[PDB]
Parts: C-alpha cells; sequence; structure tokens
C-alpha cells in the first residue's frame, strides 16, 4: 500500500487541481483593463472612476 | 587483384549521366525566368 | 495553531471546491465581472456601428 | 501500521548516505550562522562608521 | 505430422497472391514450412523455397515502399489539377477585378523612351519598357 | 465543454488548443496576405481603392500575426508542451497554470488587432513601431495602444512558457537522461528559453516608455523635449534579432530528430551540435546594431559588427555540415517529412547564404529596407517555420492523436506549397538588387510581371493550403479506414534488408523517442514510474 | 580508421557460437554488413553454419544478396565468385538458382 | 484529528494526514516533524538512510540472456527501459517496451528484458 | 482527467451527433477565419 502511493504521488508534485477559473478571468480583466485605458486616454468617454475599479 | 577498375570506366560512366541531368536540372531552373522573358512582349513580338 | 490540524481534517474529509476560504468573497466577485466588463465592452463595437461604413471612394 | 504485501518501498539500505546528509545539514546551517556573524562583526567594526561618515 | 513434399494449391496461391488469402491458413501453412525445415534441407523443390523467400523478404505490408503500385501516376495528375485549378481562379477573379490603369498603353511607352532618348538614360541597356499592351 | 476544456490545466490537453489557435491564425494570415498580394499585382488601385493607410494596417497585421501570433504558439508552446514533459518521462509539468494562463492571454490580443483594424485610426506604421510614427503626431486612435498590449500579452506568454519549459528541464527531469547524453530538440528549446529570457525584458521596457512617452506628455525618444528615436531602435533591434533563431531554434532540433530518425542512423557528434547551438545563442547578443548600418557610425564599429556576423555564420555551416554527413552513407526512404528537410536544407541555406552576403557593413547602401531584405527573410521564415510545422505534424500526427495521413495527399500538397514558395519568394530578389522601396500600395511600371507571377505563385500557395485543411478533415474523419488499407504509410520505418518481416512485429518503431515506444495516447497523468536508463 | 579486423572477426564467430535462434545472428549480421568492413570467407561459413543450426534458408538466400551487392568495391567480381562458391559446395545450400529466373 | 509524530516512515497514512507541529517562541523546532507537505517522506528517509527517485543504472554489464534475463522492478503493466551497451555509452541511445506477458530485445545490442511486477490482487 | 479512452477526447469535435456531421463545424472554421481580412476590407473599403 504504501509503495504504491509513494511512486504514483512521489514525482507528482502537482495536485489533481480542479476547474480553476484563474487563467480565464485574470485574462478577461487584462483585456478589458487594456481597452478600457485605450477607449478612456483618447476615445469617447472620458469615464475614470469605473477604469480605477477595473 | 585490382579486378575490373580502374576507377575511371565506372566512375565517368556513373557521375557523367548524373552530372549532365543536374545540369539539365539547373538549365531548366534558370530559363523557366527566360521562357517568361520570352513570352511576355519584353521587345514587342 | 489550534485550528490549522482540524482544518486540514475536514478539508481532506470533504474534498470539495472553492477551498472553504472566501466563499462570500467569490460569490461577491463572480457577478460583478459579468455585470462591469460586458457592459462597458458592449458600447466599444455599439458606439462606432454608425459610425462604420466610411467607403471613402474615389474615382 | 499500514499493510504491505511484499515491500513497504524500502529502497536502498540505511547506508552512510543519512550522517553523510545530516553532516551536509549541520555543515550549511553552521556556514549560514558562522558567515551571519562575521558580516556583523565586519559591519559593526568598520562598515558602519563608514557608512555614518 | 511432417508431411512430405507438400504439392497443393496452397504454395502456387502463396507465390502468387499472399495478401488476398484471409490472414488464416498463414499460420497454418508457415508452420508446415518451418516443419518442414527443421528436418534437413534435401532440396526443397521450387514451390517450397520460392514461398518462404516471399515470406521472408517481402514487398508486402512493412516492404511495402511509400510508392505505392502506381500512385505516382495519380500524385502527378493531382499536382497539374491544381496548378490548372488555381490559374483558373486567378484568372476568373482578376476578369472579375478588372483593370483601371491609364498607362502601360503603347503610347505611354514610346512617349517614354522618346525622352529616354533625349535624355539619353540608360544607354547600354534596355530604353522599351511596355511590358502590356 | 467547458468543465475541462476551457478550464483545463493539462498540457496534453492545451497543446492541441495550441495548434487549433496556430492553425486558425495561419489560414487567417495566409487569406489576409492573399488579399495583400492580389491589391498589389497591377499598379494602381486594382482593388484597394485608395486608403493606402489600410494597406498598411493589413502588413502590420500580416507581420505580426505570422511572428508572434501564429508560429510562437506551434513549435515554441505547441510543440514543446507535448514534447518536452513526454521525452522526459515526467508525468506532468510544474504548474501547469503557468501554460493555461500563457494560453488564454492570446485571444484578446486577436480582438484588439481586429477591432483596431476597424476603427477608422489603425496601426499603419508597419510591424516595427519606431517613433514619432506611432505616437500622437502622426498615428491617433487606440489603434497604437491596442498593438502595444497585444505584444505585451504575447511576450508575457512566451516568458511564461519559457518558465515552465526551463523549471521542466533543470528540476525535474528523468534520473536515466543526464547532461551528457540529453537530445537534440530539448536543448534547441532550452537555449531558445535562455534567449528569450535575455531577450523579452528590454522589449517590455522600451514599449512601456513608448506608450509612457505617448500617455504622460512626455518624450525620452522623441525628438519633442531632445530625444533621440535612435537609442529605442537600438533596443528594438536588440530585442528582434534573438527573436529568428528563437523561431529557428526549435525547427533546428526538429529536423535534427527527423533527420536522425530517418537516415536509420544515429546523430552525427551530437556534442558538436549542441555546443553549435550554445555557441549561436550566446552569439546571438554581440550583433545588437548589426541591422543599423544605415546611420553611419564609425567604421571600426562597422568593422566589429560584419567581424560578429561572419563568426556567427560559421556555427551554421558547421551544423549544415552536421546534417549532410548525417544523411551521407544511410539508407533513405523518400517519405514526406525527409522532403521537408530537404526543402530546408536547400532553400534556407540558399537564404542564409544571400543573408551573409548582405551581412557586409557597406552593402546595405543597396539592399536595406528593400524587397531584397524581403526575400531574404521570407525565405528562412518559410523554411524554418512553415515547412517545419508540415514536417512536425506530418512526423508525430500518426502517434500523438493516432490518426493518420493521405500519403498522395501530402506529397501533392508539399510539391505545390515547395512549388509555390519558390516562385513567390526567388522574384522579390530581383526586385531587391534593382531598388525598389518598401511598404508602398503602388510602384512605378517597372517590374510589373513579377508582381503578376507573385500574384499566381499566391494563389498556388493558397490551393495548397485549403488542399491541406481538406486533408486534416480527412484525416480526422476517415482515419479508421485509411489505417486498414493501403491508402497510408503504418510504419515510417521498414525493416533493414537483412531480417524477416515476421520478426519485424515485435520491432515496429524503434528509434531514439520514447513517445514513438508509447501505445495509443493515455490518460494525461500517464508515465506512473519515471522511465530509467541502463 | 586502423582498426584491427581480428578482434571483430572473432567477436563475430564467437557470437555466432551460441546462436540459440535466428535473433542474434540477425543482430551479428546486421552489425557486420554495417561497417564498411567487407565480411571475409570465414565468417561468412560461420554465419552459414549458424544459418543452418538455426534452420533458415531464406536467411541464406539474403546473405547471399548481400554478398553479392553490399558495397561498390569498383565493381569485383571473382571475388564474390570464389566466396560464394566456397561456401555452395562446401556443404550445400542451392538457393541462387531459383529466385534469379523467376 | 491530532498531530501525528510520523517518527517513522511505516506508519503513516494520507500523505495531508501530516502537518508537523511548531513552536511559536523560543527556539526553531528541528527539521524532524515540522515540515508540511510529503517533503518529510524523502528528508526523513535520507536522515534515516532512505533515498527517493534513485538514479542507479540497471545491470549494463550483465547481456541479459535467456537464462538470465535481467531484472526490472516495476507495479505498473508496462515499462520504459531499455540497454546501453556494457558501458556506460557504446551504441546508440535506446530503451524498450517490455511488458507483463512478453518479452522484448535491444535488437542491435541483443539483450533481452523482462518487466517484473510486485504481485497484486 | 483519467476517464477519457485516447481517442477522440484530445479533439473538441463529436462524431455522434446530427447537429453537425463535422461539415458545420469545418465551414464555420473558414468562416471565423476568413472574416477578419474580409471585414478588414469590407470596413473602410470595397472587397
Ligand atoms: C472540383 C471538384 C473536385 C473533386 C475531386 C474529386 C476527385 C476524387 O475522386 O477524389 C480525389 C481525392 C480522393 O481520392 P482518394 O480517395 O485518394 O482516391 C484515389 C485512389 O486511392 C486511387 O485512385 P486513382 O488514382 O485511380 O484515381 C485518380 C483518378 C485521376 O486522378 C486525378 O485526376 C487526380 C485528382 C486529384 C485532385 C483533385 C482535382 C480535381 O481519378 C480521379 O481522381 C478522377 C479525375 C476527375 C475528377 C474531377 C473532379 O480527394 C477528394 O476526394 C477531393 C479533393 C479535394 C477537391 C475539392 C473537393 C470538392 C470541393 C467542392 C467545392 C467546395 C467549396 C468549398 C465550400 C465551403
Ligand atoms: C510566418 C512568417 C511569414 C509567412 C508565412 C509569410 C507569408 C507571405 N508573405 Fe510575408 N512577412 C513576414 C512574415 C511571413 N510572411 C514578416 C515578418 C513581414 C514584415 C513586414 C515588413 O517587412 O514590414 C512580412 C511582410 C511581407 C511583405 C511586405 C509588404 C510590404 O512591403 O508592405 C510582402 C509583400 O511583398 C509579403 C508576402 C508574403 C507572401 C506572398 C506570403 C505567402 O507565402 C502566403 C502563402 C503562405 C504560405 C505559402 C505559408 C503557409 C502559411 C501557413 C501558416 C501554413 C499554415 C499551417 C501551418 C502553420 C502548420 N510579406
Ligand atoms: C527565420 C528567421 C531568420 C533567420 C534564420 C535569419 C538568418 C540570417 N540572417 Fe536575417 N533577417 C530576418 C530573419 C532571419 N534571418 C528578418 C525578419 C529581417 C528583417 C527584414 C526587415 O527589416 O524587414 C532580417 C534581416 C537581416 C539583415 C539586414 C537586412 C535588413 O533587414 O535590412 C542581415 C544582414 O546583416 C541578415 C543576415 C542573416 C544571416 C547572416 C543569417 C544566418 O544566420 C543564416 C544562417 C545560415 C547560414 C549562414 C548557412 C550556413 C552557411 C554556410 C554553409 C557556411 C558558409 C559561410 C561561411 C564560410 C561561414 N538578416
Ligand atoms: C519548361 C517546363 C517543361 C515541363 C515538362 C513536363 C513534362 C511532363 C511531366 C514529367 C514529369 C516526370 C515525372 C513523372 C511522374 C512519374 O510517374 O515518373 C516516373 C515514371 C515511371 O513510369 P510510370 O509513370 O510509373 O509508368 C510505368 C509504366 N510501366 C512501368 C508499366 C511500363 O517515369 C517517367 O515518367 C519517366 C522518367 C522521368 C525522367 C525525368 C527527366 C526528364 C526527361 C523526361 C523525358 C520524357 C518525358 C518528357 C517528354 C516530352
Ligand atoms: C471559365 C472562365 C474563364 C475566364 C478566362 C479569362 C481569361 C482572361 O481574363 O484573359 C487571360 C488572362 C488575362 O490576364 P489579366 O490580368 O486578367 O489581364 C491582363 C491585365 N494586364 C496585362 C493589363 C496587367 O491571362 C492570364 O490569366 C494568364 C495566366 C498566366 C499563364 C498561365 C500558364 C500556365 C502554364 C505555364
Ligand atoms: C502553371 C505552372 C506554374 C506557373 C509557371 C508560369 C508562371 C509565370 C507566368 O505565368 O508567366 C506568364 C507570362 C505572361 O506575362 P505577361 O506580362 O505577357 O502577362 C500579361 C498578359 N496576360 O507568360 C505566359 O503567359 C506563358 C503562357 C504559357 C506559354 C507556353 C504555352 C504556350 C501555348
Ligand atoms: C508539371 C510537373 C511538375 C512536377 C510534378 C511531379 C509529380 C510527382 C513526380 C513523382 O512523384 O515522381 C516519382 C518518381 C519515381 O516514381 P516511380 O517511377 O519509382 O514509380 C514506379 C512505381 N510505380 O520519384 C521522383 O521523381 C523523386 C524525385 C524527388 C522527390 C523528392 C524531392 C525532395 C525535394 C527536392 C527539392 C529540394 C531541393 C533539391 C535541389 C533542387
Ligand atoms: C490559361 C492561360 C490563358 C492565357 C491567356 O488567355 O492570355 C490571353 C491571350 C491574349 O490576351 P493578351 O495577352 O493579348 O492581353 C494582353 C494585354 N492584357 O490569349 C487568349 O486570350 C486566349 C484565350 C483562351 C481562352 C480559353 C477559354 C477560357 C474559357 C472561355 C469561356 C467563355
Ligand atoms: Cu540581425
Amino acid at each position: 500500500m504504501t509503495h504504491l502511493e509513494r511512486s504514483r504521488h512521489q514525482q507528482h508534485p502537482f495536485h489533481m487541481v480542479m476547474p480553476s477559473p484563474w487563467p480565464i478571468v485574470v485574462s478577461f480583466a487584462l483585456l478589458s483593463l487594456a481597452l478600457s485605458t485605450a477607449l478612456t486616454m483618447h476615445g469617447y468617454i472620458g469615464n475614470m472612476n469605473m477604469v480605477y475599479l477595473a | 587483384g585490382r579486378i575490373g577498375e580502374s576507377w575511371v570506366i565506372t566512375e565517368g560512366r556513373r557521375l557523367i549521366p548524373e552530372i549532365f541531368q543536374w545540369s539539365a536540372v539547373l538549365s531548366v531552373c534558370l530559363g523557366w525566368p527566360g521562357a517568361v522573358y520570352f513570352f511576355s512582349k519584353a521587345r514587342k513580338a | 495553531a489550534n485550528k490549522v490540524i482540524q482544518l486540514q481534517k475536514i478539508f481532506q474529509s470533504s474534498t470539495k471546491p472553492l477551498w472553504w476560504r472566501h466563499p462570500r468573497s467569490a460569490l461577491y466577485l463572480y457577478p460583478f465581472y459579468a455585470i462591469f466588463a460586458v457592459a462597458v465592452v458592449t458600447p466599444l463595437l455599439y458606439i462606432p456601428n454608425a459610425i462604420r461604413g466610411i467607403k471613402a471612394k474615389k474615382a | 501500521l499500514p499493510p504491505n504485501a511484499l515491500k513497504p518501498a524500502f529502497g536502498p539500505p540505511d547506508k552512510v548516505a543519512a550522517q553523510k546528509f545530516k553532516e551536509s545539514l549541520m555543515a550549511t546551517e553552521k556556514h549560514a550562522k558562522d558567515t551571519s556573524n562575521m558580516w556583523v562583526k565586519i559591519s559593526v567594526w568598520v562598515a558602519l562608521p563608514a557608512i555614518a561618515l | 505430422a511432417q508431411t512430405h513434399a507438400l504439392s497443393n494449391a496452397a504454395v502456387m496461391d502463396l507465390q502468387s497472391r499472399w495478401e488476398n488469402m484471409p490472414s488464416t491458413e498463414q499460420q497454418d501453412i508457415v508452420s508446415k514450412l518451418s516443419e518442414r525445415q527443421k528436418l534437413p534441407w534435401a532440396q526443397l523443390t521450387e514451390p517450397e523455397k520460392q514461398a518462404v523467400w516471399y515470406i521472408s523478404y517481402g514487398e508486402w505490408g512493412p516492404r511495402r515502399p511509400v510508392l505505392n503500385k502506381g500512385d505516382s501516376s495519380f500524385i502527378a495528375k493531382g499536382v497539374a489539377a491544381g496548378l490548372l485549378f488555381s490559374v483558373g481562379l486567378f484568372a476568373v477573379v482578376r476578369m472579375a477585378g478588372g483593370q483601371d490603369a491609364k498607362t502601360m498603353n503603347k503610347e505611354w511607352q514610346l512617349k517614354s523612351d522618346e525622352y529616354l532618348k533625349s535624355k539619353n538614360a540608360n544607354p547600354w541597356g534596355g530604353y522599351s519598357q511596355v511590358q502590356s499592351k | 465543454m467547458v468543465q475541462r476544456w476551457l478550464y483545463s490545466t493539462n498540457a496534453k490537453d492545451i497543446a492541441v488548443l495550441y495548434f487549433m489557435l496556430a492553425i486558425f491564425s495561419g489560414m487567417a494570415g495566409t487569406a489576409m496576405s492573399l488579399i495583400i498580394r492580389l491589391e498589389l499585382a497591377a499598379p494602381g488601385s486594382q482593388y484597394l481603392h485608395g486608403n493606402s493607410q489600410l494597406f498598411n494596417v493589413l502588413v502590420v497585421g500580416h507581420a505580426v500575426l505570422m511572428i508572434f501570433f501564429l508560429v510562437m504558439p506551434a513549435l515554441i508552446g505547441g510543440f514543446g508542451n507535448y514534447l518536452l514533459p513526454l521525452m522526459i518521462g515526467a508525468t506532468d509539468t510544474a504548474f501547469p497554470r503557468i501554460n493555461n494562463i500563457a494560453f488564454w492571454v492570446l485571444p484578446m490580443g486577436l480582438v484588439c488587432l481586429v477591432t483596431s483594424t476597424l476603427v477608422e485610426s489603425g496601426a499603419g506604421t508597419g510591424w516595427t513601431v519606431y517613433p514619432p510614427l506611432s505616437s500622437i503626431q502622426a498615428h491617433s486612435g487606440p489603434s497604437v495602444d491596442l498593438a502595444i498590449f497585444a505584444l505585451h500579452l504575447t511576450s508575457i506568454s512566451s516568458l511564461l512558457g519559457a518558465i515552465n519549459f526551463i523549471v521542466t528541464t533543470l528540476n525535474m527531469r528523468t534520473n536515466g537522461m543526464t547532461m551528457h547524453k540529453l537530445p537534440l530538440f530539448v536543448w534547441s528549446i532550452f537555449i531558445t528559453a535562455f534567449l528569450l529570457l535575455l531577450s523579452l525584458p528590454v522589449l517590455s521596457a522600451g514599449i512601456t516608455m513608448l506608450l509612457l512617452d505617448r500617455n504622460f506628455n512626455t518624450s525620452f525618444f522623441e525628438v519633442s523635449g531632445g530625444g533621440d528615436p535612435i537609442l529605442y531602435e537600438h533596443l528594438f533591434w536588440f530585442f528582434g534579432h534573438p527573436e529568428v533563431y528563437i523561431l529557428i531554434i526549435p525547427g533546428f532540433g526538429i529536423i535534427s530528430h527527423v533527420v536522425s530518425t530517418y537516415s536509420k542512423k544515429p546523430v552525427f557528434g551530437e556534442i558538436s551540435m549542441v555546443y553549435a547551438m550554445a555557441s549561436i545563442g550566446l552569439l546571438g547578443f554581440l550583433v545588437w546594431s548589426h541591422h543599423m548600418y544605415i546611420v553611419g557610425l564609425d567604421a571600426d564599429t562597422r568593422a566589429y559588427f560584419t567581424s560578429a556576423t561572419m563568426i556567427i555564420a560559421i556555427p551554421t555551416g558547421i551544423k549544415i555540415f552536421s546534417w549532410l554527413a548525417t544523411i551521407h552513407g544511410g539508407s533513405i526512404r523518400l517519405a514526406t517529412p525527409m522532403l521537408y528537410a530537404i526543402a530546408f536544407l536547400f532553400l534556407f541555406t540558399m537564404g542564409g547564404l544571400t543573408g551573409v552576403a548582405l551581412a557586409n557593413a557597406s552593402l546595405d547602401v543597396a539592399f536595406h529596407d528593400t524587397y531584397y531584405v524581403v526575400g531574404h527573410f521570407h525565405y528562412v521564415l518559410s523554411m524554418g517555420a512553415i515547412f517545419s510545422l508540415f514536417a512536425g505534424y506530418y512526423y508525430w500526427s500518426p502517434q500523438i492523436l493516432g490518426l493518420n495521413y493521405n500519403e498522395k495527399l501530402a506529397q501533392i500538397q508539399f510539391w505545390l506549397i515547395f512549388i509555390g514558395a519558390n516562385v513567390i519568394f526567388f522574384p522579390m530578389h530581383f526586385l531587391g538588387i534593382n531598388g525598389m522601396p518598401r511598404r508602398i500600395p503602388d510602384y512605378p511600371d517597372a517590374f510589373a510581371g513579377w508582381n503578376y507571377v507573385a500574384s499566381i505563385g499566391s494563389f498556388i500557395a493558397t490551393l495548397s493550403l485549403f488542399l491541406f485543411i481538406y486533408i486534416l478533415y480527412d484525416q480526422l474523419v476517415n482515419g479508421l479506414n485509411n489505417k486498414v488499407n493501403n491508402k497510408s504509410v503504418i510504419y515510417n520505418k521498414a525493416p533493414d534488408f537483412v531480417e524477416s518481416n515476421t520478426i519485424f512485429n515485435l520491432n515496429t518503431v524503434k528509434s531514439s523517442s520514447i513517445e514513438f515506444l508509447l501505445t495509443s495516447p493515455p490518460a494525461v497523468h500517464s508515465f506512473n514510474t519515471p522511465a530509467v536508463q541502463s | 580508421d586502423e582498426e584491427t579486423f581480428e578482434e571483430f572477426t572473432a567477436r563475430y564467430e564467437k557470437e555466432f557460437d551460441e546462436a540459440y535462434d535466428l535473433f542474434e545472428v540477425q543482430r551479428v549480421l546486421n552489425n557486420c554488413f554495417s561497417y564498411d568492413l567487407v565480411p571475409a570467407p570465414a565468417v561468412i561459413e560461420k554465419a552459414l553454419r549458424a544459418a543452418r543450426r538455426v534452420n533458415d534458408l531464406p536467411t541464406a538466400i539474403r546473405v547471399f544478396e548481400a554478398l553479392k551487392y553490399k558495397v561498390e568495391n569498383e565493381d569485383q567480381y571473382k571475388a564474390y565468385l570464389d566466396e560464394l562458391k566456397d561456401v555452395r559446395q562446401e556443404l550445400g545450400v542451392p538457393l541462387k538458382e531459383e529466385l534469379f529466373p523467376s | 484529528p491530532v498531530v501525528k509524530t510520523a517518527q517513522n516512515l511505516a506508519e503513516v497514512n494520507g500523505p495531508e494526514t501530516l502537518i508537523g507541529p511548531g513552536a511559536k517562541e523560543g527556539t526553531v523546532p528541528t527539521d524532524l516533524d515540522q515540515e508540511t507537505g510529503l517533503a518529510r517522506l524523502e528528508l526523513l528517509g535520507k536522515l534515516e538512510g532512505i533515498d527517493v527517485f534513485d538514479t542507479k543504472p540497471l545491470d549494463s554489464s550483465r547481456k541479459g540472456t535467456m537464462k538470465d534475463p535481467i531484472i526490472i522492478e516495476s507495479y505498473d503493466d508496462y515499462r520504459y527501459v531499455g540497454c546501453t551497451g556494457s558501458p556506460a555509452g557504446s551504441h546508440t541511445i535506446m530503451w524498450l517496451k517490455p511488458t507483463v506477458n512478453e518479452v522484448a530485445r535491444c535488437w542491435e545490442c541483443g539483450s533481452v528484458y523482462k518487466l517484473n511486477p510486485v504481485g497484486v490482487p | 482527467v483519467h476517464f477519457k479512452d485516447g481517442v477522440y477526447e484530445n479533439i473538441p469535435f463529436k462524431v455522434k451527433g446530427r447537429k453537425t456531421p463535422y461539415a458545420l463545424s469545418h465551414f464555420g472554421f473558414f468562416a471565423i477565419g476568413f472574416a477578419v481580412p474580409f471585414v478588414a476590407c469590407y470596413v473602410q473599403l470595397k472587397k
């Protein structure tokens, strides 16, 4: 029992990570920030509070 | 006992066709632009 | 401390996502992105809809 | 005492590697402590007055 | 039982077409051949030696080359069709687009080379620049 | 599909996503370059009635997508994360969330470029972003900012990929593999990781200061304040020169692998070639300003730079001699990856020697920023990226997915795309040697026939790509029917002409790569016990 | 490159000595034909004896074809003629006079 | 439920069941039973003489014939092990695919390999 | 992640189902690919 679990978890320092949404949410946040800054510095709306919230 | 070759005989009889074929290949690969130049109205012909 | 071992045992017993640490924060943050980013990216292409169509054809 | 049918992943025997690794760990710790103390001493001796000047 | 002089339809079938027969009597015939080979050769007849050479040498399956029994003809036909299709599509799209250029016509080139002669430009070269009707 | 694909954390399931993104980007870019070539077939506004800014933006999109958005995810990311952890024998790469965030940070770059081209402003300053042309003085609108964010996200993804490759190679390599027996492709990708690591920060910082100049009403490199854009152009060339090695070195590794396996003989002094790639990577930093001879710097500096270039040229020639010795004195099977490798070793070598001739300090007076340089780099980009990707696909596709491809279709596809590439890129050197300018929607009426032949070759190439995507469709839909019949080759290794075929049943696929000895693709967390080499 | 033939030759006969089945015979034959070293008639006779021990005449056909065409050797023939006739009439393995006229 | 000493490596059930008690103030705890993660399985072992992920190569010198084929310990169904000749590096880098039922050979090396798994129910 | 055979799960495709015989998806791949060049040409000028 000990040998099989040691071999199956020894060279595997990576957890069985759940469907973590970190990459998609961080990519979505960066894209929103980029497009917001591009639209605000020179565009149609000069809004500043909501880009600060982003 | 040096049977047959005499390297020169087979050497020439084998490379001469190959070098001729390669020269023809290069001639075609350089004459296709020449063929285009001839076919096009380069001299109003 | 006095809560680390018990919390680890509970987590091992209940193999569930969200890591149990910040459920309220996750429930607060999940709808905010959908409410904010979608509604701020829709104008980006909605406003130039009338602006679009400049052919500038010349002859 | 978890069961083990044939072997509990025994691997290599308890050779001289155990005391070698212990000696490596203690040598690393002693080196870190000695270098920290020596740097503190040379700092409070000459480096700190020079920095203050 | 170490049959001797296996002169049957199996040997000619093996030499004629091996892949055709349905991969089931293969084990039987090769086992018989090896059983004969266990005893000394004693001048094997032509069909048996031909059969064992065909089995062991190849010209089938793994020994079948990347070039098939004449698919190079298909390759040539396909490449010719590809060139024809590409040139036809380019011709039709260029016809659809049309031309709206006020030069490349003969008069422009003749005036250009007349001015080139007047200014004496590129004397050791080609004064004619037409390239089109 | 969202539960496992959109939320993946597996290199196995993300390599195919990399491949799909790469092929989609490549086909879109080929269609868009088709548009670019078609509007340039004849002088005038044949298809683009005015608005040369549109042509400029089209060119910028083409170059950017070809450089950072098509080939980088394919051989760096897509091939690396499906070959390196597999060849190592480790179950999974270290912290695959790096790979996931590197993958997911791409698409908004595509959407920002498409929306920047959609707006009237556009980014029409070339793929180079030399100031002040990209600033508010000439090009306004968010297009510049969107392109800057796209290159920033691509750089971050490349850095993360290099992080994962470096950590996987150095920290959890298998016991059997050591320093003196490590294969070629992984050495190539590790050296590329070094070069990427040492090249990304300079572009990041310099482009950050350009953005700050555009925003903070300041100018560090623009003349409005006393700055000089020459400094930024040194920095940009310092980044750019290692980039071509970054995109060409994994190609070198895969080409070495395929020629070594297809010659039925081992490598020719693997130590010599790995030293050659290491020397190339280390010497890539000595020519940081070799691309900018046009200013008129001191003669000693130009002599030093041309000496550095001629020194850099030597390892490439030695490595070419290494492939030539590898293919010499060995059995040859004319399979399609070998055809790609041969086309590489011919045309890439010719392009590289032409560039070596161009590497002269005083020779930029006639060729720089002309069609000669585009004829130069199109050669190497096609050889080391397009053909290298085709070879890798046709060389691992039957096993990485279990689906075979039509050999006849592959042969006709290679022939079509090879002849198309030749007939497209050859006349460009004749345009360049005359002294024609670059990046102009309209040109004088001297070289119209060459533009026409380039256009017909482009149509041949796009028809070849259509045939290629049809081949992908057929492989994905009729792999089972193709495996049973004689439509394709099921053993890339014909048995030696001394051995019987019946013994060959146990000797199916034997080479110097472990993933070939694997069965049909198993679960992601395979490799329960790491491989050991005696 | 200044490599003695005797060492590898003796290695070849020693390997053929313990020829339990055809696998080691085939691998050693492939190794021998891998070098530019043209096999001696002695090692060829040893290989044929081992093939007789393992009882596979097609292996003898393959090795005879390999000796007929392995390297150009300036197109030497009489050497091939003697090196084939000695081993054909030493014991008798009639195989060449059949595949050619077929 | 509570802290586990885990002094021996044959008395731990569950990798996460052991965290490692520490000290808040005073002196540093000794690096024996105060590590979080499976790191103790290797550090305590190498403290007592047990190594992890052995790099020892197999018997390259032995040719592994049918009488005494070499033995590789792997409880998995398949294995990726091969031969490099009698010395460390002699011929091309190569490996085999041993399986539970039949065997495999090293081709040009001729080193017959065998898969030897531990008994399983 | 260990519940997949290792045959067709590596691609986001599905043979089963009459919604798409791998033709609607393939045509859609052409559509999404050819979007950017033609829309880029069309937004400021003619095709
Ligand atoms: C990946 C690199 C790559 C590729 C494939 C191409 C493909 C082509 N390129 Fe381009 N090009 C560049 C990289 C590339 N280019 C760069 C970096 C610039 C710089 C911009 C500048 O200089 O200012 C440039 C600029 C450039 C110009 C400058 C235009 C101007 O002066 O403004 C021209 C026109 O002369 C041109 C022509 C072509 C043509 C006809 C093809 C044709 O070959 C298109 C047909 C396609 C192929 C034959 C290859 C197939 C492509 C694939 C993606 C296959 C898909 C499958 C896989 C990837 C597995 N390219
Ligand atoms: C795939 C990408 C790639 C690769 C591999 C290369 C490889 C090389 N490149 Fe190029 N290059 C580009 C992509 C690439 N390049 C791009 C995108 C530009 C910019 C164009 C633009 O600005 O628009 C450029 C520009 C560029 C310039 C300036 C032109 C300019 O842009 O204005 C020069 C000249 O100095 C040059 C030289 C070389 C040399 C010498 C090699 C060599 O490393 C080639 C290696 C191969 C060989 C050298 C073959 C081996 C030779 C031998 C067999 C030995 C013979 C010689 C000796 C005796 C040693 N390149
Ligand atoms: C400026 C552009 C010109 C462009 C000119 C284009 C010409 C037309 C295309 C020619 C391309 C040559 C390769 C054709 C593909 C092919 O299959 O080649 C191999 C064939 C072998 O023969 P096969 O086609 O398989 O038919 C065999 C028939 N059996 C054996 C039953 C009797 O063997 C052959 O086809 C013959 C040998 C090839 C020799 C190549 C060298 C060139 C000389 C060829 C001379 C004869 C053909 C041309 C006659 C006009
Ligand atoms: Cu450079």
